[PDB]
């Protein structure tokens, strides 16, 4: 649900779209995420490991 | 997540791509004000060969009528 469940009713949203919105919040265009997704996922998995 | 019109992509400038049963629209995040997909609402960058979950659809043009 992203951050919506902290204000009103919980609203569903796919995870890659949520990450695109989060990138859009630090001054980076969203097309960066959708063009480099497998690499970002692998980096996240390695970081959490 | 995106729309591939002619070998390219079309990401929304501000808002999300939302479809009812048949047609497609672009709308705001926190309200429901559907609009027709035009070249003003979208910016093109890419090749629609790497985006996952893209749809074909079509995008209108305001310059051609005039
Ligand atoms: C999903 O949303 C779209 C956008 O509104 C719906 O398409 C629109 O549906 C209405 C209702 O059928 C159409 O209005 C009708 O127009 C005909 C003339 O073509 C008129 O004789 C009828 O009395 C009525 O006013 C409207 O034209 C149509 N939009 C377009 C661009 O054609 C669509 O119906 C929605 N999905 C579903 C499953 O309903
Ligand atoms: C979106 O358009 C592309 C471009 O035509 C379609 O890809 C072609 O689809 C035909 C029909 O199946 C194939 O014969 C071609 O080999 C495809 N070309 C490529 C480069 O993939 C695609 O199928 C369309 N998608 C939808 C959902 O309509």
């Amino acid at each position: 649900s992203g951050w919506t469940f902290g204000a009103g009713p919980a609203l569903q949203i796919p995870f890659p779209m949520q990450m695109a919105y989060r990138f859009n919040g630090i001054g980076v265009t969203q097309n960066v995420l959708y063009e480099n997704q497998k690499l970002i996922a692998n980096q996240f998995n390695s970081a959490i490991g | 997540p995106a729309i591939c019109h002619d070998g390219k992509a079309h990401f929304p400038r501000e808002g999300v791509f939302v479809s009812n049963g048949t047609h497609w629209f672009v709308t705001q995040r926190n309200f429901y004000e559907p609009q027709i997909i035009t070249t003003d609402n979208t910016f093109v960058s890419g090749n629609c060969d790497v985006v996952i979950g893209i749809v074909n659809n079509t995008v209108y043009d305001p310059l051609q009528p005039e």
